[PDB]
């Protein structure tokens, strides 16, 4: 699965905290990317592995 | 040849719908509508940049 | 012969009911339900995958 | 007993935080293993040990 979400409030929320953010909101929704090449990912200054 | 390119499939869903009893473990994000009545349309995801 | 196959015994209930004082312990969990009126029916269990 | 939750809430939240995860919370309630085995648990990429 690609990392992918519903709203960019959970990508904002992915990139913030990347341990206690959330997978599933109210009704949206937001998948981490498992895969074997281990993306890294900036977005500004916060970046997550 | 030790350049090799392996090849992932890569999916991802869009437009889903919890069920009924809406939860959400994010106690920092808050949308401004409702909560009951929302569903996503499309899926952000991110490139190689 | 060493290497032995022991298996062990794993159990856990489905649908229980906790007492009429409800509480909860945490924060970041928000159920969009009457909480003194829910009590679950379906149990999850992590796979071996 | 094996890691039976009576949602996906409490996966979900047991999943982010470890120390301060809630075992009964108002209806629900989810159950911590003691097996003698010790799996980890790759749920995105939000592992716990």
């Amino acid at each position: 699965p690609a990392l992918s979400a519903s709203s960019r409030a959970l990508i904002d929320e992915f990139m913030s905290v990347k341990q206690t953010h959330a997978p599933i909101h109210y009704g949206h929704y937001i998948i981490e990317e498992v895969a074997p090449v281990r993306r890294i990912l900036k977005f500004g200054n916060k970046v997550v592995f | 040849p030790l350049n090799r390119r392996m090849q992932y499939s890569y999916y991802f869903p869009v437009g889903l719908f919890m069920p009924n009893p809406k939860y959400t473990t994010s106690a920092a994000i808050k949308m401004l509508d409702n909560p009951t009545q929302q569903l996503p349309v499309e899926a952000w995801i991110v490139n190689k940049n």
